[PDB]
RNA sequence: UCCAAGGUGAACAGCCUCUGGCAUGUUGGAACAAUGUAGGUAAGGGAAGUCGGCAAGCCGGAUCCGUAACUUCGGGAUAA
RNA sequence: GCAGCCGACUUAGAACUGGUGCGGACCAGGGGAAUCCG
RNA sequence: AUCUAAUUAGUGACGCGCAUGAAUGGAUGAACGAGAUUCCCACUGUCCCUACCUACUAUCCAGCGAAACCACAGCCAAGG
RNA sequence: AUAGCGACGUCGCUUUUUGAUCCUUCGAUGUCGGCUCUUCCUAUCAUUGUGAAGCAGAAUUCACCAAGCGUUGGAUUGUUCACCCACUAAUAGGGAACGUGAGCUGGGUUUAGACCGUCGUGAGACAGGUUAGUUUUACCCUACUGAUGAUGUGUUGUUGCCAUGGUAAUCCUGCUCAGUACGAGAGGAACCGCAGGUUCAGACAUUUGGUGUAUGUGCUUGGCUGAGGAGCCAAUGGGGCGAAGCUACCAUCUGUGGGAUUAUGACUGAACGCCUCUAAGUCAGAAUCCCGCCCAGGCGGAACGAUACGGCAGCGCCGA
RNA sequence: CUGGGUCGGGGUUUCGUACGUAGCAGAGCAGCUGCUGCGAUCUAUUGAAAGUCAGCCCUCGACACAAGGGUUUGU
């Protein structure tokens, strides 16, 4: 297996789940589920979505 | 006039009486052919459907791309607590068929097995087999049934062990255990019978009935769908939108002069809850149930030699609509018939198989245990807590 | 040595797709799918890596009003790899080849699916990116 | 045929409310099968369906730009 | 030409701000090229 | 000839016109048309190829309750 | 002359063409096509097994057993027919009241409104063209699909047998064989393996996708409860995301073995001293047939369990 | 001394960070001589709040309930 990270949410992707996406200019992206996929397609910036690992890291929450 | 354009007919007439099954437990219509050369062994088992999940496994088949690659496959979990052998029944061939000759029952029968003999256990006085059981502790009964054993050995050609499941260990509402006759295939009738006579009132685990990476058959009852129209019962073509008296129908029933509706014409009616036997399902893993080993319990029955975790086969929050499985289970490739917590009959293969798919060895490297009650995200609670960190609830 | 696995097919007859080469054609009107027998009322459909017949509805004048073999290299319908990943691209696109297999053009713009690549070796040589 | 409130809004449009009125339009209860009648939503394709884009769907208000052929010189025109 | 006191809805411009959402419900023209006839 | 991959369709020409033709009006033509046709863009469950959801039915029950139709009636094959 | 054809003749079969007739129906059998769906025929296009070529291979002809299984997607036309484009293995032909309108549609024929051409003095006519033109009823009987139940075994229950019915799988590609056999060359096979796919069938929901009134959780328009908070109304207010459940070649899983034999090729072997597959006897033999696997389970049976109080009582077996 | 049922508690999961309070965070504006008010929004408490079987999983926490009722059947 190659356990790997979601492009938008930043969670952990397991072999059976998720969805792959290939843009016309390369840049293969990976999504945990339709939630993250729809956010990315609607071009939501992960920095302002609260439940995202990027948002938590940027706001220094946890640790 | 002929049809302008041909098309294969919808549905199959091989399953023609599309009626609700008269039975709820799958019936073994044909047991594997007997041969005295092989040693004695059972030929069938009873399990319960729990759910489905992934497996990641390495593929070994020269020629294809998946060779030396790893793929994910859907598997179905069947909980199979060990059966209890509570009788033996003999059969003799006659020119009119295969007639039953004599049944002999064990001295001790569990009340969970005696539930099957009553339509209302609550109001009953539970008097079943009370007078029959007295035949074992007196010399009159002992010499009554020993010559019966001798007569069965002399005149019987088929021996089937009457064994019942053990629903006390299942997380189900039902306490009335199922029971069935599992034919004994092995040597001659004498040893075939004096091998069951000590298996009487004893345990039979599935690990000694089936083996790994073996092709078996599953007999069960489909999920019921009730009264369904023709377009969903037979998957006929849907009529155009301009149709006046409905469009989910079949336009022409039949010609004129046959003067009757033929049995081959699709009609509305009952869909689902049919009896079905699907062959060639491959065992992937015969799991081991929970067991207490020196105080603590061993739970890692879903831990492979490539994963080395401590996760059980149960997903997070247990199997949806079934519960959690704690007994030895059987993992089958692909989907199987029936609904959740439905009883299934496992049957040994009727055919001799010499094929790459049949003889392929199986070596799993990952069993998915994420939650099925939604989009699961974490394999186990420990890793979920490690990723999340402390919460407000503590 | 290994034939392609079945993948979902989301390009029936009548679909116009991008032409990702330098032949000058900008459209590809799927006309029929090679190797399809079909049944009653069932439209022939093509997926990644399948040879089709196509016409150019927009492009260089000499490429129009004619029937060209073509190969589909990208599709937007999600298809499942045997390893268990569902993959789908941004657009439906193909290239123009002849019956033997080599491309009429010389270069391909954008990624090329692995199923197309390992099945048509000549296209994989010109493919800038893979999967 | 006469009388005609408040808000939104161009509006006596549609929607909500006050004064006044009414008890769901000649019956109720329990289920939520098929087939209907009336509404919706659908991956990828986009008329390949059909005699025929029938039906449904797209557009839609207002402000600022821009607006062709043709013309009976007025229009076309809310062109696009 | 100024000072004071009252005032009715408009129009334009700017900053800030929201997960690009803003005629958010309701109301509310699909478009173009041609032929026949009137 | 053009339109399409493919056109008994459409448009533009050709005219020997079975049987066109000048107030039994000929030709054209802006604007208009719940008029008749063809093509293109956009859009879509028309279709590939179906699925799911909602409301009222249908369903069962309490009460209440007709009508069309009816020689006698109602399982088939062949024969005459 | 007879691989393949076949003149001049001559004998037949079929009722999927048209005729001929007028037997039934005029107190009405709804009159073209298309859509949908089932079954049947073989005069076999492909596939299985064969025999013959002017069959070297490849390709292609002719013939036999044979209808098990397939026989497509579109432009033009109301079409049936026809033609073309493309794929395919093949795009064979037909019947069932020219199958099928209380199944649809109504484009065409075939009412009443109109227009034109020809004909007529005229009203009007035209298997000439054009445009618009209400498609009713099942709750009865049967058939069919499913659902209770009845029938005997003393009453009930559990486990079972199978008489009978139904029946299902199909075709292709790639690799290897092999650039080999064959052939001067160009070209160019086959079996056995291996990997897949088409059509069909039976399931199923881990995963992907669809639905979504858990009316679950945010957002938001107009109004309303004095305001905040909390909410509500707009026949589901609208719009994101969405559990469960249903559900898609739009996801995933599975799809089988024998027997007697047909065509044909043979063995031994007479009739007919030799010869002969046939006369007696024997062999191989297939998408055919039958059965198995699979679905249902008979006014059809089997084995086994328990068999009606403690105030009454009902029962079972025995007392030749 | 066992059983289910209701409620509660955990598990899972959906959405996305609640009310209140605090902030020298806030385009700015008004009043009082730096202070006080209006102010969409932002930050912290806050992966918070809410829902979660009705056909999800476990409980051994609380509560009451459960030795019933009716009609039949004989070799
Ligand atoms: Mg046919
Ligand atoms: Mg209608
Ligand atoms: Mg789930
Ligand atoms: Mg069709
Ligand atoms: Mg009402
Ligand atoms: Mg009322
Ligand atoms: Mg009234
Ligand atoms: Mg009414
Ligand atoms: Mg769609
Ligand atoms: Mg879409
Ligand atoms: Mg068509
Ligand atoms: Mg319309
Ligand atoms: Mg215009
Ligand atoms: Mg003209
Ligand atoms: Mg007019
Ligand atoms: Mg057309
Ligand atoms: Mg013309
Ligand atoms: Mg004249
Ligand atoms: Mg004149
Ligand atoms: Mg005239
Ligand atoms: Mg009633
Ligand atoms: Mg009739
Ligand atoms: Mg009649
Ligand atoms: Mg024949
Ligand atoms: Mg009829
Ligand atoms: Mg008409
Ligand atoms: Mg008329
Ligand atoms: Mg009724
Ligand atoms: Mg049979
Ligand atoms: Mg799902
Ligand atoms: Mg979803
Ligand atoms: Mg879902
Ligand atoms: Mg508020
Ligand atoms: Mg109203
Ligand atoms: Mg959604
Ligand atoms: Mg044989
Ligand atoms: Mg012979
Ligand atoms: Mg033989």
């Amino acid at each position: 297996m190659k356990v790997e990270l979601c492009s938008f949410s930043g969670y952990k992707i397991y072999p059976g789940h998720g969805r792959r996406y290939a843009r016309t200019d390369g840049k293969v992206f990976q999504f945990l589920n339709a939630k993250c996929e729809s956010a990315f397609l609607s071009k939501r910036n992960p920095r302002q979505i609260n439940w995202t690992v990027l948002y938590r890291r940027k706001h220094k929450k946890g640790q | 006039s002929h049809r302008k354009f041909s098309a294969p007919r919808h549905g199959s007439l091989g399953f023609l009486p599309r009626k609700r099954s008269s039975r709820h437990r799958g019936k073994v219509k044909s047991f594997p052919k007997d041969d005295p050369s092989k040693p004695v062994h059972l030929t069938a088992f009873l399990g319960y459907k729990a759910g489905m999940t992934h497996i990641v496994r390495e593929v070994d088949r020269p020629g294809s791309k998946v060779n030396k690659k790893e793929v994910v496959e859907a598997v179905t979990i069947v909980e199979t607590p060990p059966m209890v052998v509570v009788g033996i029944v003999g059969y003799v061939e006659t020119p009119r068929g295969l007639r039953t000759f004599k049944t002999v029952f064990a001295e001790h029968i569990s009340d969970e097995c005696k539930r099957r003999f009553y339509k209302n256990w609550h109001k009953s006085k539970k008097k079943a087999f009370t007078k029959y059981c007295k035949k074992w502790q007196d010399d009159a009964g002992k010499r009554q049934l020993d010559k019966d054993f001798s007569s069965m050995k002399k005149y019987c050609q088929v021996i089937r062990v009457l064994a019942h499941t053990q629903m006390r260990l299942l997380p189900l509402r039902q306490k009335k255990a199922h029971l069935m006759e599992i034919q004994v295939n092995g040597g001659t009738v004498a040893e075939k019978l004096d091998w069951a006579r000590e298996r009487l009132e004893q345990q039979v685990p599935v690990s000694q009935v089936f083996g790994q990476d073996e092709m078996i058959d599953v007999i069960g009852v489909t999920k019921g769908k009730g009264y369904k129209g023709v377009t969903s019962r037979w998957h006929t073509k849907k009529l155009p939108r301009k149709t006046h008296r409905g469009l989910r129908k079949v336009a022409c029933i039949g010609a004129w002069h046959p003067a009757r509706v033929a049995f081959s014409v699709a009609r509305a009616g009952q869909k689902g809850y049919h009896h079905r036997t699907e062959i060639n399902k491959k065992i992937y893993k015969i799991g081991q149930g929970y067991l207490i080993k020196d105080g603590k319990l061993i739970k890692n029955n879903a831990s492979t030699d490539y994963d080395l975790s401590d996760k059980s086969i149960n997903p997070l929050g247990g199997f949806v609509h079934y519960g959690e499985v704690t007994n030895d289970f059987v993992m089958l490739k692909g989907c199987v018939v029936g609904t959740k917590k439905r009883v299934l009959t496992l049957r040994k293969s009727l055919l001799v198989q010499t094929k790459r798919r049949a003889l392929e060895k199986i070596d799993l490297k990952f069993i998915d245990t994420t939650s099925k009650f939604g989009h699961g995200r974490f394999q186990t609670v420990e890793e979920k807590k490690a990723f999340m960190g402390p919460l407000k609830k503590d | 040595s290994g034939a392609k696995f079945r993948i979902s097919l989301g390009l029936p007859v009548g679909a116009v797709i991008n032409c990702a080469d330098n032949t000058g054609a900008k459209n590809l009107y799927i006309i029929s799918v090679k190797g399809i027998k079909g049944r009653l009322n069932r439209l022939p459909a093509a997926g990644v890596g399948d040879m089709v017949m196509a016409t150019v509805k927009k492009g260089k004048p000499e490429l129009r009003k004619k029937v060209h073999p073509a190969v589909v290299i990208r599709q937007r319908k999600s298809y499942r790899r045997k390893d268990g990943v569902f993959l789908y691209f941004e657009d439906n696109a193909g290239v123009i080849v002849n019956n033997k297999g080599e491309m009429k053009g010389s270069a391909i713009t954008g990624p090329v699916a692995k199923e197309c690549a390992d099945l048509w070796p000549r296209i994989a040589s010109n493919a800038g990116s893979i999967a």
